[PDB]
RNA sequence: GUAAUUCGAGUACGCCGAAAGGGAAACAGGUUAAUAUUCCUGUACCAUUUAGCGUUUAGUCUGACGUCUCAGGGCAAGCCGAGCGGCGUCGUCGCGCCGUCUAAGCAGCGAACCCCGUGGAGAGCCGUAAUGGCGAGAAGCGGGCGAAUCUGUAAUGGCACAAGUCGGCUUCACCCCGGGACCCGUGAAAAGGACAGCUAAAUGUCCGUACCGAGAACUGACACAGGUGCCCCUAGCUGAAA
RNA sequence: GUGUAGACAGCAGGUCGCAGUGACCAGGGGGCUCUAACUGUCUAAUACCAACAUAGGAGAUUGCAAACCCGUAAGGGCUAG
RNA sequence: GACCCUCUUAAGGUAGCGUAGUACCUUGUCGCUUAAUUGGCGACUUGCAUGAAUGGAUCAAUGAGAGCCCUACUGU
């Protein structure tokens, strides 16, 4: 799983940020949205409810950045694309 | 009469030794809670005691009362403290004292049940839940001594906000100086060898000595309780 | 990055400020409590190291405002750790 | 309560307590021997009551705040060049000085901050005087809100009914706006005001107002070398500078 | 030369006087001791000091219906602690 | 003049400092400073009658504090 997340940058289509990613929910362009352990639920339960898959991180949004190639941090990071990748299968 | 002593004048009221109430912000103590009551509340604000020098927390409860509270450490904007007999055992949270397990560390402790909380109120403070028994609950003080408490008095969870605040050294007269100007206390303060005889027992003498012992006893009247009052013993500790 | 530190000028610290006055001992001490106060410290509510003395015993996070009364020269003290960790492994237990 | 009171702390209810705190609103010119934002001329504004025309957003904001430090904008004062009108100087020269004005009100624009919509920025970019900011959404691009002041109008008043027209520089010690730092110190309250008011008529009582405010109008017995007050203000040159 | 500017800094050459911060304004300096650490306070009107204060150090009382203190009492100061 | 005893009617001055702002004798002895110094500083110290928060010793910085010396300056 070390490589699980980091091969779904390295191969694959994703938007950080919560900006974008409440975008891409709203599109459905998004196959899901990857949450970090800090994020609220004020407007994420309407996308948890829809079709969108929400995945929970083991760690704060500070950690999830470095994880995924960003030195920032990232709350939600709603993927595009899995590529080489079968995240989706992991999240649900 | 040599004259009364600062103790005297002290008693007497006069406006020197009295504390600049106006320049505080409220009289702490827990919200009035009716007997197998509860009520909850917002912390909306933290802000600065200046009667303390310590945070106090600014909370709005659902009865539609605003409330200044005594911030135990780590209490928060947007906490909800909740005070009853069935609240849950958290920090800021304020519970009767038999529900609080031993070895947690509770503050604003009341003396008796709806007392307001009268213990542990300065900054830092702590004091440990050590046994409970039917009709008592003994707590270990800040100063050490064992209280038996009746069960029902209610207490903060947590400690006191504001630990390590006389850590800094107060390096010159003029920061205790400001310190001093919100307390009633008078500074500063001249020493009774320094004083004629008419002003201090300790005073007069053609060099500086009480020309006495310093320890008084427990039944000498007002302007002569001076000194090491009643002391068990005296010096450092060999 | 940091000032000129001089061949002789890391001892006074942020207690240069009193000159040759109250003695070497208390300005030690203002001094070693100001590196330790003026610390990053991180926000238990976002992580980062954005949380400032806003008062005595208040502090407050620059980036998500998470505002709290802690210690008054430092944001946590250790008590209200071991209160923490006590309650933590009471939970953790359970 | 007290032997008792015109005495006494506290409580409750009231009420007073600031001519340097808060605060509804007016300016310029003229007039007298002495008053003048008070009288007169001109042009305004505020409050209440009444009558008509319409009505809550309701409880929030404002009033409302410390010390230190700094940026930006403005401006009274100040300075420079040209024209014009006086005065001075004039042994030679053509310089020196004075003036060349203009209120409130009304209307218009709006810097910073803040907010909203787009945008997607990291083997890093964007800023500041400085601290800084950023996928928890930077830069860039649009919008909203929003100053001092400036522009016009008031423009006919005062000026030798003499000129009266222009530019530039600077700007304290004043106004607006924003940032930062410090506190074991945290820096008032309440009235009042704003958020739904427009038109008309009437009303706005009471007290003060002269003059000195000090090396002679106060106080120290004095026309007192003290004190109150250096309390708040102050032009050119030299000079860091009062 | 720096700077948008106000200005500020610097250079080369010539030159007068006894003297160029020319007036005005404007530290004399150093060494060894005593003493108090320091800023501060004080005998208004003979004592501005080594005295007082101070931060620092230590001790004492008291768990609050407390310690300490005022009042004859009612009731108060410390204590919105 | 150390060390056994005393006199010990509680104990008998530790570190330091020392002719001291404390030293009577006293202008104590010696050294530097002067032509010459009841002075200042240093050392010694038999401390009439020093000594540890009755705080001891010491001390950078500060001082309209108290002494002494050098230089400069001068109608002192
Ligand atoms: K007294
Ligand atoms: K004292
Ligand atoms: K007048
Ligand atoms: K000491
Ligand atoms: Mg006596
Ligand atoms: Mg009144
Ligand atoms: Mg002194
Ligand atoms: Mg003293
Ligand atoms: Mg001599
Ligand atoms: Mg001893
Ligand atoms: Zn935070």
């Amino acid at each position: 799983v070390d490589k699980s997340l980091i091969k779904a940058v390295k191969t694959g289509k994703v938007i950080v940020g919560a900006n974008r990613t409440i975008d891409a929910a709203a599109n459905g362009s998004a196959k899901m949205v990857v949450l970090a352990s800090n994020c609220p639920e004020d407007i994420k339960k309407k996308i948890q409810a829809t079709d969108i898959p929400v995945l929970e991180y083991e760690g704060t949004s500070v950690e999830l950045g470095p994880v995924c190639g960003k030195p920032f941090t990232i709350a939600a990071m709603a993927i595009l694309d899995v590529g080489e990748s079968d995240i989706l299968a992991a999240t649900a | 009469m040599g004259k009364r002593l600062i103790s005297q004048n002290r008693g007497r009221g006069t406006p020197t030794y009295r504390a600049p109430s106006h320049k505080y912000k409220a009289d702490l103590r827990h919200p009035r809670v009716d007997e197998n009551s509860s009520l909850r509340g917002e912390v909306v604000g933290i802000e600065h005691d200046p009667a303390r020098s310590a945070p106090i927390a600014k909370v709005a409860f659902e009865n539609g009362e605003e409330l200044f509270l005594l911030a135990s450490e780590g209490i928060a904007v947007g906490n909800i403290i909740e005070c009853g007999d069935d609240a849950e055992v958290k920090p800021g949270n304020i519970v009767p004292i038999g529900n609080v397990p031993e070895g947690f560390f509770i503050c604003n402790v009341e003396s008796k049940p709806n007392d307001g909380g009268k213990f542990v109120r300065s900054s830092g403070v702590y004091a440990t839940v050590v046994t409970h028994e039917a009709t008592r609950t003994a707590v270990s003080m800040p100063s050490g001594n064992i209280k038996w408490l009746n069960p029902k008095c209610r207490a903060v969870v947590g400690i006191v906000a504001g630990s390590g605040r006389v850590d800094r050294p107060w390096l010159k007269a003029g920061k205790k100086y400001h310190k001093m100007k919100t307390r009633a206390a008078k500074y500063p303060r001249v020493s009774a060898v320094a004083m004629n005889p008419r002003d201090h027992p300790f005073g007069g003498g053609a060099w500086k000595h009480p020309g006495k012992p310093t320890t008084v006893s427990r039944n000498a009247p007002p302007g002569r309780k001076v000194g090491l009052i009643a002391a068990r013993r005296t010096g450092m500790k060999r | 990055m940091a000032k000129k530190f001089t061949k002789k000028g890391r001892i006074s610290r942020s207690a240069g400020r009193f000159g040759p006055r109250y003695g070497r001992k208390d300005r030690k001490l203002v001094a070693d409590l100001e590196e330790r106060m003026r610390a990053p410290h991180v926000c238990t509510k976002c992580a980062r190291p954005t949380v400032e003395r806003i008062g005595t015993g208040i502090w407050k996070c620059s980036k998500c405002g998470h505002t709290f009364a802690g210690g008054t020269y430092i944001p946590y003290t250790s008590v209200g750790q071991t209160l923490l960790r006590t309650m933590k492994n009471i939970a953790e237990a359970k």
